[PDB]
């Protein structure tokens, strides 16, 4: 009983516009539906999108320790181990009649547009 | 094209800096400075120009006429009109350090044609 992270590649390594998802990776359709989140993350050739990502990794080379960011916006590794064992040994939450109704009117309108996706 | 490299991956942005960062300790130098930058990003072009032939061509020395035509282009810009009566180019071309002689000839060889 354990979570499965993974990622996908291509068969050229480049995804191409013209092609479904399935034609592109040569994943089995049954293990595609199983899944829960299907991201793709693509490498869009963008001239904003590159000049501010070469000023971030730009910063971590010049200064080990992030002096520009705040003690108060970057939490540590001992601090977010503890807040993750601790919610899933005491907090259980519980679906109540509010909240189970608006998840069948979203299955619903998915299909309009399989059973796994309602798990998610 | 015929010579389809591949993509613009972050991971030859990365190399570049690699680079860079190892021709500084040649020279024993603790910040890289330009001359390493273009040290670096001269060893990626010759890789990737290897399949180009040595026929390189370039030619930019005709008459001052189209340097004087760019003056006209930026009138256009903010305006857009071909009047006759010009009182503004005037101006811009002897701060550039082109003579008055000159500029009568082209302004009459361009309203022949209407530009």
């Amino acid at each position: 009983r354990s979570s499965i992270l993974a990622s996908a590649n291509p068969i050229g390594s480049r995804y191409n516009p013209n092609l479904p998802v399935t034609e592109n990776i040569d994943l089995p359709p049954p293990l595609l539906s199983r899944f829960d989140l299907v991201y793709l993350v693509l490498d869009k050739v963008d001239e904003k999108n590159d000049r501010e990502l070469a000023k971030h990794l730009t910063n971590l080379y010049l200064e080990d320790k992030p002096e520009h960011i705040s003690q108060d916006d970057v939490l540590p590794v001992e601090f977010l181990t503890m807040y993750i064992s601790y919610a899933k040994e005491h907090i259980h939450p519980i679906i109540t009649e509010a909240a189970k109704t608006e998840l069948v009117r979203a299955y619903v309108g998915m299909r309009k547009m399989t059973t796994r996706q309602l798990e998610s | 094209s015929k010579f389809s490299f591949g993509q613009a991956t972050p991971r030859t942005l990365l190399g570049i800096i690699r680079l860079s960062q190892a021709l500084a300790k040649l020279r024993l130098a603790d910040m890289v400075d330009i001359d390493d930058v273009e040290e670096a990003l001269r060893l990626v072009r010759v890789s990737k120009e290897s399949l180009y032939q040595e026929t390189n061509k370039s030619k930019e020395d005709e008459s001052p006429t189209t340097k004087i035509f760019t003056i006209i282009k930026k009138m256009l810009q903010e305006t857009g009109k071909n009047t006759l009566s010009y009182e503004n180019i005037v101006k811009t071309v002897r701060l550039r350090g082109f003579t008055m002689l000159q500029l009568s000839n082209c302004i009459q060889e361009y309203s022949y044609l209407n530009v």
